[PDB]
Parts: C-alpha cells; sequence; structure tokens
C-alpha cells in the first residue's frame, strides 16, 4: 500500500501515511414518536 | 482527511471527488511538509547543545 501510494515501485526510509482507518456502521437505527393518532378509517368502512 | 471533510461517508459524493483530479494529494503533501517544517523548526531551535 505504501508503493502504491507512492507510485512507485521502491520505498525509502521513512514513515510514509497512506490511508484512513474508520469503523463502518454496524446497523441502522429509525426513531419516531408514538404514532398513534388513527383517522376513522375503519370506523367509515364498517358503518353500517 | 479529503473523504471525510469534503464527503464524509457519501459513496457517491467519493465517486463525484474523484473526478476532480489530484487536488487532494497537493493538499496532503503541503499539510505534512508543513507538519515536517514545524518539526525542523523546533529542533533546529533547540537542539543546538
Amino acid at each position: 500500500e505504501t508503493k502504491c501510494t507512492l507510485k512507485s515501485f521502491t520505498v525509502e526510509k521513512g514513515i510514509y501515511q497512506t490511508s484512513n482507518f474508520r469503523v463502518q456502521p454496524t446497523e441502522s437505527i429509525v426513531r419516531f414518536p408514538n404514532i398513534t393518532n388513527l383517522c376513522p378509517f375503519d370506523e367509515v368502512f364498517n358503518a353500517t | 482527511d479529503c473523504t471525510m471533510y469534503i464527503c464524509g461517508d457519501s459513496t457517491e459524493c467519493s465517486n463525484l471527488l474523484l473526478q476532480y483530479g489530484s487536488f487532494c494529494t497537493q493538499l496532503k503533501r503541503a499539510l505534512t511538509g508543513i507538519a515536517v517544517e514545524q518539526d525542523k523548526n523546533t529542533q533546529e531551535v533547540f537542539a543546538q547543545v
């Protein structure tokens, strides 16, 4: 990777920065309020 | 870090950024050069004995 970054097949003595490390997320979470305000859809559809 | 700063986690943003070229190579090179320059200044100043 150091070779690939320097764009050369030979590397001299030293310290070289090559890439970045970052922990990838594990899973996704979605949060919303207590959505319970339902309309009278059923009360209208089942009306006599 | 160019990716983290400009785009972050956006892979499509990274793909769009890759079209701009080698700006970030120059950016990182200049930053590392400034770091090494500050280190060399500290050394030349305080390591005379």
